């Protein structure tokens, strides 16, 4: 039996431990390709059934997403409850190795959920984004304010009769007026957040911390409240960063979408197309062959090495020493040699398609992985001896911006930290995909304390073990099809496309109106270059998707930012800025 | 009836069968030799699907859903192993010999072919040996032909021979070798062969007139529209792309013209694409032509129209409800006159007041495929009113349909029904002033002077009903014929009577008039049908005003010194010398007009409107139904220095200038509700589609499909800042794809149909909640008038006796289907098509004058000596000269008069 | 349907030659010694029913031809593997009621009797491997496993 079948998932404790505590009449359960029991639940006991998860015996620790989705368009709800819109939560459990996903259905009048911030901490920046892009009120919600679009913004993007592009609107017409209205806009208000602008002895400092600073890793701003140096609060504003890809999912076919989802993560590549294009057969019904998985671990790990030297080199970068980020964007130019005669590109190479890859490998890229592979671990232990065995460096970095498991769970911490924290979870081993399990590697976990010091050297880690990962894969790489033989594979194979009609059809008709996918919904997660990626895509049965959400983890790790360095000073919020690996088009997207 | 479809329960109706019950129910299973209008024939054996008898049954049977009725207790399997097993395998042997022209394909995204190929899932050819070709005819100038893509699904010799009753497409040939097409080249004659784009599922049919500026149909931006070369209104869905009218397709009205258009509706849209049209308002000053933008012609038309002591206007039967209502609000009641002549505009209130007075039903299209006996009185339908004649072929096949259905065949049993019905067929009596194109299946046709067509009318009316006045004078024979007419109207369930404005006569419709009334007298279920001439004849009938030849003398006696004409040549239905004198004569005209017509020379101000491609509006069809048109593009978005607007934008804002100095551009739903308020007739527009307010759960209606591309590079030549999409406050669509387009949305104006897996034209199935039936959440447009409670009296002004007099000559009208239009002559690919200009002339006229066929004679008719060469007609009665109505220098007004000075020169 | 020298004790009734998976038809029998190679007699056969097809529905028409084909590639020893599996599911596809007269279930009988009782001459003309596509310079093709 095929993984990508719909499986109604009533074989879980958790639907049965449901049953016996709300009663079989209480919730209905949806079959979908998820691989996660979909739970609809009423919105009157959606705080009950919250803390039932929290309190079980190996309980639901973590709100892995919680966002808003417009049903007003979808024509197949066959078996859902009746709703014009719905939120969705999505739970795990990191002691069951389970998920769960939670959704709340509302009407068009009455849109409004109670807060799931008590619950969990991390529903803050998720509530506010809904509130922002699909108008959805959280009632208990502390401070309910725009976060993606500016205070300024008539209407709510996310929903469907919000036009999509920007031909749509009038083109942009900076004037005086409208130069002078966004600035007040964007001018930090400290009596809107409580600050509390002064003591008796003497002023706070409000500074701007981004978007135009170095250590600030976009667009995006901290407003700090300062006494002398040290920081009392901090305010991160984001939003700077937003290109409306969901919606831009809503508007591109299910093949052109994938650069799109290649410039979600811009130091991740093929890492952030893997998650997409696993959904997206999981919809179509396509298992890809032996091949195409040792290829898609090849590039999704040499671009896990580009983009765990891009962090190290940087964050050594932000602690002072200026020197080794030379040698690591040199090593980042020989895995760019590999990706450019691999892929035809450096940074993002929108190579994966659905079903397999866009070509086959050309003949001698294993005399560039073996170049690189004989380049690499003498330039990894050059950069450790030098700058990572730094006792400057420690002192900056060992003990600065410190949390445990319980910060980790509470803020939805993925990847080095999580791990940092001593909590042994990654997806390539829990929920391992591509062929994952074919590969000997190892997952370091920390002590139990997750500094800066501990997610980087976690980081390096990671760095060797995808290595070996790409030793094992060049020692042993098959000699098979680079797509698969589904008729929903897109694009067909370019040769039979140009000599046989039936090719040619398929070929025609999928890079034009799209490939139909029928409705269905499916979810992928994966471990990301810096933490873990999930796309939850909802199929309406069209060449289109009708719902496209992506979860990342630099937001979980932007909102858990002020618990971690609140007290601290700023070159500590430095070191820790340097030290999270963050891009902003992963948080804003 | 109960059916059981992989296990699930669905309610269809028992007279239909599997593959329309299905599709109905969104279940898609592949086809290509059925069609929802043609029947089911079990040619191409595509529709397999697995059938089983009881509820526990694992073997089952391979049938085919087209050929097997949705009986109550049928529990068939689609998606079962064998059956898709099967059809991907007929898809594979369709796919041995199809060659790869894909992107040398005008089909290509518009494919079944490609659908079914697609929704089988075959995707991998094991054929390695050769493929079979074919040699193309050329078919003329709107059917490009390539035999080579053939599936041999006989769709198109099915709908031609059986539903067209067309005479030279056939097919040839044998075992794999079948050829499709003519006995050799040359064009196709049929008046509805433009249907065979549509009807082909693949690209041997393909429109030419497409195919020389060919766009995709995802480039393509849609809007539904109202057909405007003649009277009938068949909803179409024109399609542009890059500023200019690419194709236009059929738009499934379910109650008008559901699946067919005629061959000038389909290849007559040409003149929109015209070089020559007005593009901004031009303004004459002595020998100079200046050119001004809106705001400046406002202003100057006001000063001038302020500076005159009397303005009147001049609207058209081919401009829409809404501009000519604007011109009457601009100019008053008693200064607006209809463009027509008083004869026509006689004969055209005299059918409205049979329609919405007589008593009688007028039915609509899909209707009349249903009427028992049909008579035509002087209408030539398939040169005027073509998709009415088409119609009148189903309605004469009903007769073999219902032999057929008292054996109990089923419906859909198409080659069962005509294998009963041989030859038998309900009885068709055409009279008309020569042979027509429904002789092949008319029970009698009468060739004969209007006159003598409308005085069989009152023989037949006098001996239906005695009360009916009585014509003394009718020969023995002719009495026989006339009887035996009786017979086969007064035995009918439901008669129809078909006349119109076009044969010339007043008596025409007075003698259909009464026979309609003599039937509705016996208790029958009678239906009236009048065709008139132009789109909107019906609508400046119903809103009136005084005739052309008032407006001429106006401004011939000086009392008008200031005329605006709205979208009127005046040659055609008046004489050009009186019309030239009168705007030369005329110290301002001023012409609203988006076609170079020859009174621009006089015009001293010419105002760029738009056409229907460019413009929204309201137009009223032949049988009072009020259906909307919608703006297609927006001239502006590519050629930036073009100012044309909706003639009723420009009237509205020249009468706001001429009233508060301001120009004013008002929305489409103010001026209707200005014709709502103030023409009570009118009062049905307003509801002929929702205003400019009406959303899809909050968005609007897309215009163009969701992979409409070049966005970014369609106007980069002019600048590489892309503009803002044009915005449309007039209606509920959008120039955009950021809209609706779903078939289960709660509209009824469909711009386009597609749907996920259905590219095709059959993409139209999930647009309605039966397949071949009504569009879903109902057809648009709505009937202005009901029938009457009580009918009108009998017209007792029977005509006399035609005799020939000697020296004058009777006009008798030659109407053609492409020629007769005003503006579908103007096309560039009509030219091609169009006969050349004929005087039709009796052997016995020809052999007193001397003249044998080809030689050219010359006739003078006010002041024009004309020299046309002479074909001989056998069956034109002595006395009269046939003459071609609409072509150039021959208005269709000449029909009924006179002709002086007929000699050989 | 062919019949072997084992089915010649076998009463020429319907019922009786129809058990044995064969129809009586006009009862007008031909004998086929063992000179006489059974490629190149269905081969002959297939011929002539896909030449004298009528053409109105698709297997026959377009199906009769592949078999042709086939049985001319298995004759001239240049068949290739997948050959006699798709002869095989010709057999299926055109049975009856799968078309629309009886023409194909008697056109495809001799050659399914014939792949059951004589598959060792139709497996003898499969020389050169399966090769449906060329090379295309440029482009690395999919090698399907
Ligand atoms: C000039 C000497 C070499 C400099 C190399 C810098 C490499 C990247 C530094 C990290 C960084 C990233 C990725 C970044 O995205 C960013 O935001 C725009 C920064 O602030 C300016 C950064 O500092
Ligand atoms: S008819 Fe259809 S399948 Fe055939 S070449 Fe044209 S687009 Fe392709
Ligand atoms: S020409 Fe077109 S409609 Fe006619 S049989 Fe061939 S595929 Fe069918
Ligand atoms: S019958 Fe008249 S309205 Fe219909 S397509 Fe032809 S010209 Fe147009
Ligand atoms: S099976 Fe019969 S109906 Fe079909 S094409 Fe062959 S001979 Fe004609
Ligand atoms: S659609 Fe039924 S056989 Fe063609
Ligand atoms: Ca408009």
């Amino acid at each position: 039996e095929p993984a990508w079948q719909t499986r109604d998932h009533l074989d879980d404790p958790v639907i049965g431990e449901l049953r016996n505590r709300f009663g079989p009449d209480a919730f209905t359960v949806q079959a979908t390709r998820t691989g996660v029991p979909v739970v609809w639940i009423k919105r009157e006991q959606l705080l009950e059934v919250g803390d039932f998860l929290k309190k079980l015996p190996k309980p639901y620790v973590m709100l892995f997403d919680l966002h808003g989705m417009d049903e007003r368009l979808r024509t197949h709800r066959e078996g859902l409850p009746a709703a014009d819109f719905s939120v969705f939560y999505h739970l795990i459990s990191i002691d069951r190795n389970r998920d769960i996903m939670l959704k709340v259905a509302l009407a068009e009048n009455d849109l409004h959920v109670p807060t799931f911030t008590k619950l969990f901490p991390n529903a803050n920046w998720y509530e506010r984004e809904t509130w922002d892009l699909f108008g959805i009120t959280f009632d208990g919600h502390p401070n309910l304010r725009r976060i993606m679009m500016p205070q300024t913004w008539k209407g709510h993007p996310l929903r469907k009769d919000y036009p999509a592009r920007a031909t749509e609107f009038s083109p942009f017409e900076l004037t005086k007026a409208k130069q002078d209205l966004e600035m007040e806009a964007l001018t930090f208000k400290p009596e809107e957040w409580g600050m509390k602008r002064g003591t008796e002895n003497e002023d706070f400092m409000f500074l701007n911390l981004g978007p135009n600073h170095p250590s600030a890793h976009g667009a995006f701003r901290i407003v700090l409240q300062l006494d002398g140096e040290e920081i009392v609060d901090c305010v991160p504003d984001i939003g700077y960063h937003h290109r409306g890809a969901e919606k831009m999912g809503e508007r591109q076919s299910w093949h052109s979408y994938i650069p799109y989802t290649d410039r979600i993560e811009y130091l991740g590549g093929c890492v952030n197309e893997m998650p997409y294009v696993l959904a997206v057969e999981k919809l179509a019904g396509i298992t890809v062959p032996d091949r195409v998985n040792v290829i898609r671990v090849m590039l999704s790990e040499l671009f896990r090495i580009n983009s765990h030297l891009l962090y190290i080199s940087t964050f050594i970068q932000d602690v002072g020493a200026m020197t080794p980020v030379f040698f690591a964007f040199t090593d980042r130019q020989k895995i760019y040699d590999l990706v450019e005669a691999i892929t035809g590109f450096r940074m993002h190479p929108a190579w994966f398609r659905i079903g397999g890859v866009a070509h086959d490998l050309p003949r001698g890229w294993d005399r560039l992985l073996r170049e690189f592979l004989d380049w690499m671990p003498k330039r990894l232990a050059s950069y450790e001896k030098a700058a990572l065995q730094n006792t400057i460096l420690k002192g900056r970095s060992q003990g600065v911006a410190a949390y445990g498991a319980k910060e980790a769970l509470e803020w939805g911490t993925t990847g080095a930290g999580l791990r940092a924290t001593g909590i042994d979870f990654d997806v390539r081993k829990a929920r391992p995909y591509s062929g994952y399990e074919n590969f000997d590697f190892e997952i370091p976990v920390g002590g139990g304390v997750s500094d800066c010091y501990t997610r980087v050297m976690l980081k390096v880690e990671e760095l060797r073990q995808s290595l070996r990962i790409l030793e094992q894969c060049l020692n042993n790489m098959p000699e098979g099809p680079f797509k698969a033989d589904h008729p929903l594979t897109t694009p067909p194979p370019k040769e039979r496309t140009l000599q046989h009609i039936e090719t040619l059809i398929t070929h025609f008709l999928q890079v034009s109106w799209g490939p139909v996918m029928p409705a269905n919904e499916s979810f992928q997660m994966i471990e990301a270059t810096k933490g873990i990626n999930s796309y939850y895509l909802t199929s309406d049965g069209s060449t289109m998707s009708y719902r496209t959400r992506i979860r990342t983890p630099s937001y979980a790790h932007l909102q858990q930012i002020p618990a971690a360095i609140r007290g601290s000073l700023v070159s500590d919020l430095i070191v820790y800025l340097g030290s999270i690996d963050f891009v902003m088009s992963d948080v804003d997207r | 009836a109960t059916i059981h479809v992989d296990g699930k329960e669905y309610e269809v109706n028992g007279a239909d069968n599997l593959l329309e019950a299905c599709l109905s129910l969104g279940l898609d299973i592949p086809y290509f030799c059925w069609h929802p209008a043609l029947g089911s024939v079990g040619a191409c054996r595509q529709c397999a699907v697995k059938q089983y008898q009881n509820a526990e049954d694992t073997r089952g049977r391979l049938v085919m859903s087209c050929m097997t009725p949705a009986s109550d207790g049928t529990f068939i399997s689609i998606d079962d192993e064998e059956a898709k097993q099967f059809r991907e395998s007929v898809v594979e042997w369709l796919m041995t010999n199809h060659p790869h022209d894909c992107p040398v394909c005008e089909e290509g995204g518009n494919c079944h072919l490609q659908d079914m190929t697609v929704m089988t899932g075959h995707s991998f050819r094991r054929y390695r040996f050769t493929k079979r070709t074919h040699r193309n005819q050329d078919l003329g100038p709107f059917i490009s032909h390539e035999m080579n893509r053939c599936i041999a699904c006989y769709r198109c010799v099915r709908y031609y021979k059986d539903y067209a009753g067309g005479t030279d497409l056939g097919v040839y040939g044998a075992h794999d070798n079948v050829y499709f097409g003519r006995p050799e080249d040359g064009t196709l004659e049929s008046e509805f062969s433009g249907n065979l784009v549509e009807i082909c599922p693949t690209g041997v049919f393909t429109d030419k007139t497409h195919s020389e500026r060919y766009n995709r149909k995802w480039d393509m931006q849609f809007a539904p529209s109202i057909c405007q070369q003649c009277s009938i209104g068949c909803n179409i869905s024109p399609g542009e792309r890059y500023g200019e009218l690419r194709r236009i397709e059929n738009r499934y009205n379910g109650t008008v013209n559901h699946y067919f258009l005629c061959d000038r509706g389909r290849f007559g849209y040409g003149y929109v694409n015209l070089k020559d049209r007005p593009r901004q308002p031009v303004q004459r000053r002595g020998d100079d032509f200046i050119t001004l933008n809106a705001e400046q012609a406002m202003q100057g038309a006001a000063d001038i129209l302020r500076q005159s002591k009397k303005v009147i206007g001049i609207g058209s039967p081919r401009a829409s409800v809404e501009s000519n209502f604007a011109l009457r609000e601009l100019v008053g009641e008693e200064n607006f006159y209809t463009g027509i002549a008083h004869g026509e505009q006689e004969r055209l209130q005299l059918a409205l007041k049979v329609l919405r007075e007589g008593g009688i039903y007028t039915p609509a299209l899909r209707e009349i495929e249903s009427y028992d006996a049909v008579l035509v009185l002087g209408e030539d339908v398939t040169q005027t009113g073509a998709r009415v004649a088409l119609a009148v072929r189903q309605a004469v096949k009903g007769k073999a349909r219902e032999m057929a259905a008292a054996q109990k065949v089923a419906d859909w049993q198409i080659a069962a029904i005509l294998n009963i019905g041989q030859r038998a067929k309900h009885p068709l009596f055409v009279t008309n002033v020569d042979d027509t194109r429904l002789d092949d299946i008319a029970a009698w046709t009468y060739r004969a002077p209007v006159e003598d067509q409308a005085r069989l009318g009152f023989a037949i009316a006098h001996a239906l009903d005695n009360s009916a006045p009585a014509v003394d004078g009718i020969e023995p024979e002719l009495q026989s014929k006339i009887d035996v007419i009786v017979q086969a109207l007064a035995g009918a369930k439901k008669p129809l009577i078909i006349s119109g404005t076009n044969a010339g006569s007043l008596e025409v419709i007075q003698a259909a008039a009464n026979v309609a009334k003599a039937l509705k007298g016996r208790g029958a279920d009678v239906g009236i049908t009048m065709i008139a001439r132009s789109v909107n004849s019906m609508g400046l009938g119903i809103m009136g005003g005084g005739s052309l030849e008032e407006a001429l003398t106006e401004l011939e006696t000086g009392r008008a010194d200031a005329v605006v004409v709205l979208e009127n040549d005046l040659h055609r239905h008046a004489s050009a010398t009186r019309v030239n004198a009168a705007l030369a004569k005329a110290p301002l005209v001023m012409v609203v007009d988006h076609q170079r017509t020859a009174i621009m020379e006089n015009a001293h101000l010419v105002l760029s409107a738009a056409s229907f491609a460019e413009s929204d509006g309201t137009v009223i069809n032949n049988e009072g139904r009020a259906q909307r048109f919608f703006q297609v593009y927006d001239p502006a978005y590519y050629d930036s220095k073009t100012v044309m607007l909706e003639s009723w934008r420009w009237l509205h804002s020249l009468h706001s200038t001429l009233l508060s100095r301001e120009v004013d551009w008002t929305q489409l739903d103010h001026v209707i509700d200005a014709v709502v308020a103030k023409i009570p007739e009118l009062a049905g527009i307003k509801d002929a589609a929702p205003d400019a307010t009406f959303r899809i759960r909050g968005q609007k209606l897309a215009r163009e499909p969701h992979r409409y591309s070049g966005r970014t590079a369609m106007r980069a030549n002019i600048s590489v800042h892309e503009p803002r999409q044009p915005q449309d406050i007039d209606t509920m669509f959008t120039f955009s794809m950021e809209g609706n387009n779903q078939p289960t949305a709660h509209r009824s104006q469909v711009p386009f149909a597609w749907a996920p897996g259905w590219n095709s034209p059959q993409a139209w199935n999930k647009f309605q909640d039966e397949v071949g039936g009504k569009l879903r959440f109902g057809d648009p447009g709505v009937r202005l008038f009901e029938t009457s409670e009580n009918g009108l009296d009998y017209f007792t002004s029977v005509p006399a006796r035609f005799q020939p007099q000697d020296g004058k000559w009777r006009i008798a009208p030659y109407y053609h289907l492409f020629g007769s239009d005003e503006l579908s002559q103007r096309a560039p690919v009509f030219q091609s098509r169009m006969p050349q200009p004929y005087i039709k002339l009796n052997p016995a006229d020809a052999a007193k004058l001397g003249v044998n066929a080809g030689t050219r004679v010359s006739f003078s008719y006010d002041g024009n000596t004309v020299t046309l060469p002479v074909e001989i007609a056998e069956g034109l009665t002595a006395g009269q000269v046939g003459l071609p109505m609409g072509m150039s220098g021959i208005a269709p007004v000449l029909a009924g008069a006179h002709l002086e000075d007929l000699k050989e020169a | 349907d062919f019949l072997t020298e084992a089915h010649l004790d076998l009463p020429m009734e319907f019922e009786s030659i129809g058990k044995a998976g064969s129809r009586l038809g006009t009862a007008l029998a031909m004998a086929v010694d063992h000179e006489i190679n059974m490629v190149s007699l269905v081969r002959n056969l297939e011929e002539f029913f896909a030449r004298e097809s009528c053409g109105w529905c698709t297997p026959c028409r377009d199906g009769l031809p592949w078999s042709v084909k086939i049985l001319r590639a298995l004759e001239r020893g240049e068949g290739q593997p997948g050959d006699i599996e798709t002869l095989e599911q010709l057999c299926r596809f055109l049975g009856p009621g799968k078309t629309f007269c009886a023409h194909a279930p008697g056109a495809v009988e001799p050659l399914q009797s014939a792949i059951k009782y004589f598959r060792e001459e139709f497996e003898a003309g499969i020389k050169q491997p399966f090769s449906n596509t060329h090379l295309i310079n440029g482009i690395q093709p999919n090698l399907l496993k």
